């Protein structure tokens, strides 16, 4: 059905600077006016994943003005702007236009 | 300021029948979908099932004639009953309460509290 | 961007005063098993001093009273019109003023005995958990004052037990003193008419006007008291001392029997419920360019998605005269949803329940995230945050939608 | 193949119970010159029995006699409220129960004189063609019968002529010996109080109780015969008999006069009329997607071609005060036409009587191939068939409408 | 069950007036088409007129301007009248009774109720 | 070339009688402050002796009388319901009936006191014409006359203040004169009528029936002059003249008073008012294809471009009790809007005030020329021209939208 | 302004066979939404004619199930599987779609 | 019968503020659209101002905002304000009224009624 | 924005007859559904002008049926029959399409 792909899987950025992660999918994400159908979290070692970006551009309460995200088509991106210890971790894209939902590979982001 | 529970089922050998059970302490189970993820170690995260109140479900097609899934309105809790299980499926399960909003299409934001999440290994 | 969109059934309330109908079992409208839903997270300011209802069922009770110009005080069940909702607090510790939780509504009042009492109220509805006090302003006004007991203590004919008439006045000084500093003991009234100086109630067909002083000063009892009074031997009444009334005037501290007036007597039952009036009809962002109550108090999210065709106008009786209220509450409320759908269809949005239309948002309006608009704040607190400009947003709706 | 088509304007009707109207010419409206609207082939369920008219008469009737408190009873007629009708049992052998062929619609009912009377109905309406009997059941002693007169005998009072009441109890007695297989003799009733043995009716303004005994205890008048009657040098009274009410007691069976209370009077005279909901939604099987009542018994194609676009709403008077069951009736008609209009325009439908929608026609709700719904069935036997999945028809009817 | 009837002239010499009655024994005029066809030993079955209720009438391009329609209430009949009858219109004619349906349009179901019909004969 | 097009809620009324409702600073709604609408250029006909105004108050008044039984009269005022209006002249030398051309509208009535008198108007309004002659046909000489004063005359009792009343002769047989040009003397009537030929009124809830014969006969009044009196010396009450009743004994004429009855009285006090029923629907050919009452008689096309939206459909009750009129009167109106609103629907108009329509406009309805139609011809009259095909028209209308 | 062309005029058939009328028209018998406006009559010798076919598919009361046919824009056909010694006649077939209603040229059905 | 009147200013010095009135009488002003244009030798006719009876106004594009115009009910009349009249703006000014029609738009008609006008003349 | 031209200027007439005077706009000027946007002005000299056609076809009140105008799109012109004394003056143009109201140069018309 819908396969989502990401880039990169891994990350050897310094403290506090900025990362961008790119995932592609099979086909369009767009819906006939919403920015798109696609979502962004992020999990802990260990402990369970919380909310980053719902519908590509805004974010939940108890989230930093770090994160922000971009793209169409079938090329959604996404960008952080500072980071610390607390932000490493895995970062998944999620994808819901069809009636299949698939995560598609992770991103491990760590810190030299 | 809510939270999800879920009880534990140890562990299972392969072609058994196992129940998952996952109560919540908030919001009424009113108008929100009530779903699970899955969670291995080499195959990343996958979708599973999903739940509205009035009792219609949804769910994906890996897993067609595996598992169902129910709710009980009463206790404000919901489970599922996967058949034959196998070793291939080691597994973490976790409870999910997405939001949703209604504008023509029911428009899918995202999920916004998560339940602290269980182990599910196979026996053998 | 931003767009505005209309919801028809949207659970939000506000404050307003009709003529709640009467009911029982001069009338006969019956009652099915009453149901409450109780509301999650909703918390309700309740103010029983100034409510209305209880003015409307005084002198309707009086007009009751004149037509049969003995009783046996049916329970009359109030009960809310159609388009309208009873709400009651169900708090222990409400006092009849402030903020309230665990708001349940429900659609026909609490069965009320109205029995005419003047310093003891006789077959009065208990409280809960222990005795309370309640008045408009316990310190800045002299002002009556009521306090709720426990458990009622029977009377006959009057006669009353010593025993517990201790026990309780000792229970309410305790109690008082949590209020009022000075030294709480009850002298006798020492006032003026007898009308609300000694104890007045009516059994049985026959009106007692009973002068009542042992009752109170005793600066004892040891026995059962005796206060038999005039308009064979006396009629065998009873009667079930449930709340009394008091009154300062102005240490040692006096409180006084009786004083105020009869209006205070019916407001000792209904200091539960208040009456409010439903608008559905909300206006909210999102994008585009083309039962009831239940959600209500919960977020955004969940109330929209739980709003479904009703497939009904907005019940218990079935082929009865309705009289004269029933009629009048049928065509207003009638009226009242002509006047909406006819407001509703102005512009395209005519046949269905959500109705998004090309209008942009103007941020100074909410200034407000979109994020927090839609996922934290409950539709009751986002129609104050609009009241302020909803009649422009309408006429500027309104001013878009028939250009084309 | 086949999909669900919405008529608005259909003739079908079911059974329901109202108020109504007092045309007189208190509850006193005015009564123009009326119509009676024949259809051609219905065969309709009569069962006075049951009939709900008879409560409304006797409560209608006991409140002009409480507010009265001679007589001049006026010929009152009944008229149904907007949007239901009356039916009238044209057949000249009707049992009161059963089926009935020549059925007409009658807007108000005819001219009834509320007259008490027991044992001896007077001024009634006479019947057309031959005494019969009324009865629930013949073989159930507890239940009452009631005995229509054809040639009204007069009685002046009480002096009554025996040339023509032997022959009528002939008649009478010979009319029984079919319903009953055994020799018929009568005797008085010999009851407990006054009301159940003595004649009973009132006449210029005062009661008049009677000793009708030596009327019924045959063993030959052979002239006018005296009844004593007590409260000659009194007014008279020459009311006419049109019927008398006859009980059974346990093979000389013997007939008893007495029976019930006085409802069965307006039982005896209020038996031909019933009273019909009107329910203007139709669903049909057509091949396409994207006055009333007058032929109710025609074919489906004639019915739903001589279905044409009204001009009024869903009569009589004209300026005049209402009251408080007139008001009643016509808000609830209002009400009832406006959730009506508002279940139509939910899918679309709204200014076109006739609607085709988008809906597959499961051909598991009917079966009944399409050539014999079009051609052999009447509009209330389609509506009787499909009402056991109107629910279900609607439901999915929105569903479609709001998928788009 | 309903049946039809007609009466009718016998022989009719040309240039003369034809009147031909029919009526109806049945189910009311309220709800469908009255329609005349004819018949003749040359060239087949043909059409006359049709007429409603309310006194809509309908007529063919052959015979439009020599054949009227009539149409009562109180007995129930219809009725023609042709005018100057030629040597080669001999025909004849028989009642029907057109079924309708009513679906945004008259959709004409078959004609089933035919009246038994009568002899008519020409004059020379 | 022509095409007709729909206006909705354009001021054009029509003549209809329907009933008013009692207002009161049987009948007590509160009166809040009234507000009156001028009209510009609109000619309009009042005519006080067909009227339905007298029939609806007499009705109301004698209800009020039976429902009393010590009292005085209190001023009270009527208004008309939800889609009515009162018309009002203002020419201060309106002769009973004719056109008036200073019209103004309003919806309650000014204050009118409920007293009754039989030969000399008592407590009545004035008028700004120093005396005015009222009659149906003054030369007809089959109808009353109605005398109305500009200074009103003080009584007490009983007492008049002498030479005033010489002087008002002085004036009144003036003006009497070019009416019938001869000199006119008065007389009592001579008759048995000793209920009308009395002067009679009533004071502090007690009836006064005095003789007068001094007022209406000359060949010396100079001081004070008394009348007897008898049911003068027993209760001091006073009064004020301010209209009387004369007609004609059938050279010198002599007038009659006391000729009338309440009724004639009644008109007398109240007969500037006329109700109008406004009719919001207008029917104009155009060129395209696809408050209230203010603008009334100026041009067609003024008043079409000052019609804009509204938010209410079609006063300050308040929270009060309606009543049964009151009640009956918003049924009424309400079914007439709803009425309406079908009629407007079952055209492809779905809700804009504004509707093109696909209809041709032939030259037999207007025969007018499109420039005399919008700039020329008021409103109201091109109504009252084209309403002769009203109903044609409406009926092309619906044809031609549904057949498409 | 329109006609039928029936074909054969006229076939002898063995009792209790299978045979199949067909007539040609000059426009298209299709409606916007429905089947089709063609009628099928039979007429016995010397007697009233009958319904057979409405709306080209059903039949009517009385018709036994042997009767069918269908077709589309100018050609439409009628069959019979079984015939008997009774219903040796004549069928015709009739055009409604424009005013001018008109039957076709007749055909005859006899038994070999 | 419905006039209108002016009441203006004389010779006025270049570069100063000017105002004219005018007033209307026999007819009311809610039902139209009311306009002041200006005439000269060398430029013939040119628009000006326009203004509804609640207040909604429009201007030309030449004089945008060097030119004002305001208007008041309670007396029925309106007003110009014009600012640095210069040599250039030799104007004689006339006050008319628009018709309407409400049909789909605000069409118009011819202007029928013509004020007097002022021979508004300015000289140093 | 938009400019009037008419001819022309003046022209010399016999009294009595018939004069036809032509004005072009430089934009479409042609309603949807209506007429015209077009107004033709009459002004006697030293008088407030009148009114003569409006909506380019139909006339005013008062004025004698002697003036009747047509054309279409960017030409547009009056004809005016048995003139007179009287009526010797200036004709003017009047555009309403668009905003920016504006006149043409107007014509004479003067008796030879
Ligand atoms: C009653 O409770 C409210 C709750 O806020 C409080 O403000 C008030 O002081 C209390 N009064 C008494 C007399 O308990
Ligand atoms: C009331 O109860 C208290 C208990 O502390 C006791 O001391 C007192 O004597 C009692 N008084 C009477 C009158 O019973
Ligand atoms: C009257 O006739 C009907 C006809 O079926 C029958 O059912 C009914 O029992 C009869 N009435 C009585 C009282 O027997
Ligand atoms: C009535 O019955 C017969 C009928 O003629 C008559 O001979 C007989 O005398 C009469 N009997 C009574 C009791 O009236
Ligand atoms: C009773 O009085 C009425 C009055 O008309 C009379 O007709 C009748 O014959 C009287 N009857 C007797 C028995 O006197
Ligand atoms: C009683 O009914 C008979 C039946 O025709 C009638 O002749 C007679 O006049 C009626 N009685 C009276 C008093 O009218
Ligand atoms: C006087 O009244 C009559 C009607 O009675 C009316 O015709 C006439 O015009 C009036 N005179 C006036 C208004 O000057
Ligand atoms: C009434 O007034 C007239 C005024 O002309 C006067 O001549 C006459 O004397 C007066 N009569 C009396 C009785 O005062
Ligand atoms: C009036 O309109 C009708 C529309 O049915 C039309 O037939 C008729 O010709 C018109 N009148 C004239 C004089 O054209």
């Amino acid at each position: 059905d819908i396969v989502m792909t990401q880039s990169p899987l891994s990350l050897s950025v310094a403290p506090g600077e900025a990362a961008s992660i790119s995932c592609r999918s099979t086909q369009s994400l767009l819906n006939r006016n919403g920015d798109n159908y696609l979502e962004w979290y992020l999990r802990r070692p260990g402990r369970s994943p919380q909310l980053l970006i719902y519908l590509g551009s805004e974010r939940a309460l108890g989230v930093p003005d770090r994160f922000s995200g971009s793209g169409s088509g079938r090329d959604f991106t996404l960008k952080i702007s500072r980071v610390e210890a607390q932000d490493v971790g895995t970062y998944y894209c999620l994808q819901t236009r069809q009636g299949a939902f698939t995560f598609g590979q992770g991103t491990k982001l760590e810190i030299k | 300021q809510v939270q999800l529970q879920q009880w534990g089922t140890g562990l299972l050998k392969p072609s058994e029948t196992l129940s998952l059970t996952c109560a919540v302490y908030g919001v009424s189970l009113r108008g929100y979908y009530w779903t699970w993820i899955r969670q291995s170690p080499k195959k990343g995260l996958e979708w599973i099932g999903e739940i509205d109140e009035i009792g219609r479900t949804k769910y994906s097609q890996s897993l067609r004639s595996r598992a169902t899934l129910s709710i009980d309105t009463s206790k404000k809790q919901f489970s599922l009953r996967l058949t034959s299980v196998t070793a291939a499926d080691m597994a973490t399960y976790y409870c999910a309460r997405w939001r949703l909003m209604m504008v023509d299409e029911v428009t899918r934001h995202g999920m916004d509290v998560w339940s602290q999440g269980t182990m599910v290994t196979v026996s053998s | 961007n931003l767009w505005v969109t209309v919801y028809y059934g949207v659970p939000v309330w506000r404050d307003a005063d009709t003529t709640l109908f009467c009911a029982s079992d001069a009338c006969v409208p019956t009652d099915p098993n009453p149901q409450e839903i109780p509301l999650e997270n909703v918390t309700e300011n309740f103010n029983m001093w100034k409510n209305n209802m209880v003015e409307q069922m005084q002198e309707d009770v009086i007009s009751l009273w004149d037509q049969s110009l003995s009783f046996d005080p049916i329970p009359i069940h109030y009960c809310a019109p159609a388009g309208y909702a009873i709400l009651k607090c169900n708090d222990k510790k409400f006092n009849g003023t402030g903020p309230c939780k665990n708001v349940s509504t429900v659609q026909c009042t609490h069965g009320i005995k109205p029995v005419v009492s003047t310093q003891l109220l006789l077959n009065g509805s208990l409280a809960e958990e222990e005795i309370i006090i309640r008045s408009e302003n316990l310190t800045n006004n002299a002002k009556n004052i009521i306090v709720h007991l426990n458990k009622s203590v029977s009377i006959s004919c009057c006669e009353l037990n010593g025993t517990e008439w201790n026990e309780t006045l000792n229970k309410v000084t305790e109690k008082l003193k949590e209020h009022f500093n000075k030294t709480i003991v009850f002298q006798p009234p020492s006032g003026g008419d007898l009308e609300t100086t000694m104890h007045h109630f009516n059994c049985r067909g026959e009106f007692f006007y009973c002068n009542t002083t042992k009752l109170f000063n005793t600066k004892e009892f040891n026995g059962t008291i005796i206060l038999p009074c005039r308009i064979s031997g006396i009629i065998n009444c009873t009667s079930n001392i449930t709340g009394i009334i008091l009154t300062r005037d102005g240490t040692d501290e006096t409180f006084r029997p009786g004083g105020g007036n009869i209006k205070d007597n019916w407001r000792s039952e209904l200091y539960k419920y208040k009456v409010v009036q439903i608008e559905p009809l909300g206006i909210a962002p999102t994008r585009c360019k083309r039962g009831f109550l239940g959600a209500a108090g919960s977020t955004m999210g969940a109330a929209s998605i739980t709003l479904t065709v009703q497939a009904r106008q907005l019940w218990l009786p079935d082929m009865t005269v309705w009289g004269i209220k029933q009629l009048q509450a049928r065509v207003l409320a009638v009226e009242r949803y002509l006047k909406d759908q006819k407001f509703l269809g102005l512009w395209g949005c005519s046949g269905k329940i959500i109705c998004c239309t090309n209008v942009p948002w103007n941020s100074t309006w909410s200034n407000k995230s979109y994020e927090e608009i839609w996922n934290n704040m409950t539709w009751i607190e986002w129609e104050k945050e609009i009241s302020n400009y909803t009649n422009r947003i309408y006429d500027l709706l309104t001013e878009s939608q028939n250009q084309q």
